[PDB]
């Protein structure tokens, strides 16, 4: 009885990047998971990634590089307005110059800065720095 | 045997009310057999135009 | 329904003002009064056919839907011509930043011109007070069932 | 009877292809087999790529018959690669705002006739394994992985299913053999 | 280790694994074509069949069940598709 | 997981990925649904029809072969049981516990195994009264499973 | 085993219950099978196998009472013999003979 697929392939990430490894095979898969490491990819923090599809829900290779301190989740996935974003920042990240915040707006998953620059809200999914 | 009626005008009002349910639900289920009969005969007649349109009516005029 | 037959009561029950002479030799023997009650709500015709009464129907009585509209689950039908609805919402708890479901029960007016039954979800309108705790009336019924009777019929 | 296998009149390509299904036949369970469009399109090199759209109930006894009908007009039709395909409706998701219609089922739904749109355009070599590759530009690319059996017939054909693929869906994609 | 690829491993440390724990499970059981020395008629059997088969020409025993595979009984023609 | 022992087994079939198979397949989809319906008035469940269909005929996956599962496949030829089969194999077992529990009422082991049965009777009851294949006031009273196994 | 056979010729076959009825098919020669409860008296009992050895009809002692044979064949009710007189989908006679 999984709960949160995000949270056990984060933390499969995380441990394996404590570990040293280059690779992680996470399963099983999601929208979720493959927008919030487009996200992590996108603003570097790992490489490529591959999904497998077996019939049934999925597995990801991930390939990651090292830059990666620490990705997390945030369960409950709280809802948040913007003058909230700043308090969730300052409390879960190590500084105001880099990491972000990822949440799920009705414009889509993406950082707490692009959520500034779009002037939109939502729910909270984890952290990445 | 048990109670549940006070005198004979309660079963009697008793007795109504039971009737008139059990008359709206013979309705009501027999409509929806006849809709259902009604929609599978069709539903054979179909088959037969179609069935035999493959064979001996895709020859003639069109 | 409501086997009334239609004057179950010791008064004479009518419409008042509403007067079907009879000298005035009318091909119809059925004068009633109803009303568009507002707000896109349908008129039945349970309501425009009938032959209930029920002053307090805000289509063919005398009431008037005006305020507040609200939605609600039955979970009593064992007055005569009112309900208790339970309306479920979750209150907010900031301290902890989490919710608590909660409900509150609202007894509620219905019509004969409504079939109403345990489960269904109903659309209620604010009228004046009616009794000690009532004061909202049935405008709308939609039966979450689609009359699934005949899963129980099974061989 | 040539354009009785059309479905609709335009136009000359559609009408040489007819002709050809014809002048096979004249050789034999082929007539009740008849398509509906054709579209031809490019190749990064050399040829062009013929899809022969067609209505899935038919699809059973084109695929009994695409082989030795594939062949025959790969000798015909030269300079072309043939290839055939269903004509399988996609349907819109429904947005909150709009208003209700039936339930839009998944052989409606866009990546299940995608995935079908693979399975035709590729034939009889039984896809066993997909995989996508996620690249760092924002980027993605399909891995199809084909069995070995009757890879014969189509070891030749992978750039032009590719361009092909890539013109319907608009993503991209590229194919495999294990050994 | 700490670098390798789980997307093309080896077939020999593929095989050894769970079913289930591959890259991509399926089942590692198979279907037989067989004949009895007595008809020359096929019959398809499970390798994990989990009855008695019988020939239906010769109403005979074929295959006998077990935990895993099925023991096939005295010699016979048996293939693998 | 194992809802009642604490068992941790993931003894399991594993479904091929070819959904369309097996490419050595002859006897089509009409022969194998004749075949499962003369099975079914024979008076087999889905479970054993496919057992059989698997293991002396090359029937792989009924989806696979034709497009619909074996108990779709029976309703729609007017062989649906009155209960599921899991459902009816569970009553039956309690039906047999409750049976030896009168004949031996020292065993509190028994005891405690039926009441294990008897919840995960009720909770599949509930999941088929919410899905309607069982009606509502529908309920498994131990003294008449007898006439409910029926 | 002999009870599900009995459940499925119950449902797809022809039966009679009750000793008045199997004597009647069984003057008539309509029954096959009769199968009888383990507490019926010993002279009801003699008395089938009497009118079955006449009728040439084969004859089954179900190892249970006439409250078993009911629930067996599916009844709410206490049954003493069964007639069976056309099986349907069933094996049932030549199960055991």
């Amino acid at each position: 009885t999984r709960s949160s697929v995000l949270a056990d392939a984060l933390n499969a990430i995380n441990n394996a990047e404590k570990t040293g490894k280059r690779q992680v095979l996470i399963r099983p898969s999601s929208k979720v998971i493959i927008k919030f490491l487009q996200v992590m990819q996108k603003h570097g923090y790992i490489g490529e990634f591959e999904y497998i599809d077996d019939h049934r829900s999925g597995k990801i290779v991930v390939q990651l590089n090292g830059r990666l301190n620490k990705c997390g989740v945030i369960s409950p996935r709280f809802n948040v307005k913007i003058g909230d974003i700043e308090k969730w920042t300052a409390n879960l990240l190590p500084a105001r110059q880099f990491g972000y915040v990822i949440l799920t707006t009705s414009a889509g998953i993406m950082d707490h800065e692009e959520a500034r620059r779009k002037h939109v809200s939502g729910k909270i999914l984890g952290f990445v720095y | 045997k048990g109670n549940a009626f006070k005198h004979k005008r309660a079963l009697v009002e008793h007795i109504i009310q039971a009737k008139a349910d059990a008359q709206r639900e013979k309705a009501l289920n027999e409509e929806a057999e006849a809709r259902r009969l009604k929609n599978r005969a069709a539903r054979d007649r179909r088959a037969q135009r179609v069935a035999e349109k493959r064979d001996a009516l895709l020859k003639e005029d069109a | 329904s409501t086997e009334l037959t239609v004057q179950s009561e010791r008064a004479f029950q009518k419409q008042p003002h509403i007067f079907n002479n009879p000298k005035v030799k009318t091909s119809k023997r059925t004068k009633r009064w109803y009303k568009n009650a507002g707000l896109g709500f349908k008129t039945p015709k349970t309501a425009i056919e009938g032959s209930y009464i029920d002053k307090k129907c805000p289509f063919t009585g005398l009431v008037s839907i005006r305020g507040k509209i609200l939605t609600g689950t039955v979970v009593s039908t064992k007055m005569h011509r009112t309900i208790v609805i339970r309306r479920a919402y979750l209150h907010y708890i900031p301290k902890y930043n989490r919710y608590e479901k909660r409900h509150k029960n609202v007894p509620v007016h219905v019509s004969p011109a409504f079939r109403v039954q345990v489960g269904d979800i109903v659309t209620v309108g604010q009228c004046r007070p009616i009794s000690k705790t009532v004061r909202f009336n049935v405008v709308k019924v939609s039966a979450a069932a689609g009359k699934a009777n005949k899963q129980f019929a099974k061989f | 009877p040539q354009a009785k296998i059309l479905s609709q009149a335009p136009t000359e390509l559609e009408l040489q292809v007819a002709q050809a299904f014809v002048e096979l036949e004249n050789s034999a369970e082929l007539r009740p087999l008849q398509f509906k469009s054709i579209r031809e399109i490019d190749v990064a090199g050399g040829k062009k790529a013929l899809a022969i759209f067609v209505p899935v109930p038919s699809l059973a006894g084109f695929h009994k018959v695409q082989t030795k009908l594939t062949r025959e007009l790969e000798k015909k039709f030269q300079d072309r690669h043939v290839i055939f395909l269903a004509e399988r409706r996609i349907l819109p998701k429904p947005s909150r705002t709009s208003r209700q219609v039936q339930k839009r089922p998944r052989s409606r739904t866009l990546t299940a006739v995608h995935d079908k749109i693979l399975e035709d355009l590729v034939f009889p070599t039984e896809i066993v394994g997909k995989r996508v590759r996620y690249l760092v530009g924002g980027n993605k690319i399909q891995k199809v992985l084909l069995d070995s059996k009757d890879v014969q017939q189509i070891d030749y054909k992978l750039e032009s299913f590719q361009a092909v693929y890539n013109k319907l869906t608009g993503k991209q994609i590229v194919f495999e053999i294990p050994s | 280790v700490l670098v390798q690829d789980l997307l093309h491993p080896t077939a020999a440390s593929e095989a050894r694994k769970h079913k289930l724990k591959t890259l991509v499970q399926g089942p590692r059981s198979y279907f037989l074509d067989v004949k009895c020395p007595g008809c020359l008629n096929i019959t398809t059997v499970f390798s994990h069949a989990q009855t008695a088969v019988t020939c239906e020409s010769c109403s005979t025993i074929l295959c006998t069940p077990t935990g895993g595979k099925a023991k096939l009984s005295e010699g016979t023609s048996f293939r693998r598709k | 997981g194992r809802m009642h022992s604490a068992g941790k087994g993931i003894s399991s079939s594993a479904i091929p990925y070819s959904r369309n198979a097996p490419a050595w397949f002859k006897l089509s989809s009409e022969s194998v649904i004749e075949q499962i319906v003369k099975y079914a008035r024979k008076g087999l469940t889905p479970s054993q029809i496919g057992v059989l269909l698997r293991d002396a005929h090359g029937v792989t996956q009924a989806r696979v072969i034709t497009g619909n599962k074996i108990m779709r496949i029976l309703k729609s030829n007017g062989l649906a049981p009155e209960i599921p089969e899991d459902l009816y194999y569970l009553i039956k077992k309690a039906v047999s516990v409750r049976k030896h529990l009168e004949r031996n009422r020292k065993d509190k082991d028994a005891k405690f195994r039926l009441i294990l049965i008897e919840s995960r009777i009720h909770r599949l009851a509930r999941y088929y009264r919410t899905v309607a294949v069982l009606p509502p006031n529908w309920k498994y009273e131990s003294a008449t499973a007898s006439a409910l196994v029926n | 085993s002999i009870n599900q056979k009995l459940a499925l010729v119950i449902k797809s076959g022809k039966y009679t219950l009750g000793y008045k009825s199997t004597v009647k098919s069984l003057r008539q020669g309509k029954s096959k099978l009769i199968i009888i409860a383990a507490n019926t008296p010993v002279l009801r009992k003699s008395e089938l196998e009497y009118y079955a050895m006449l009728s040439k009809t084969k004859v089954y002692y179900f190892q249970g009472g006439n409250n078993e044979l009911g629930t067996a064949v599916g009844k709410l009710f206490r049954v003493g013999v069964v007639s069976i007189l056309e099986a349907g989908d069933s094996d049932i006679l030549t199960t055991l003979a």
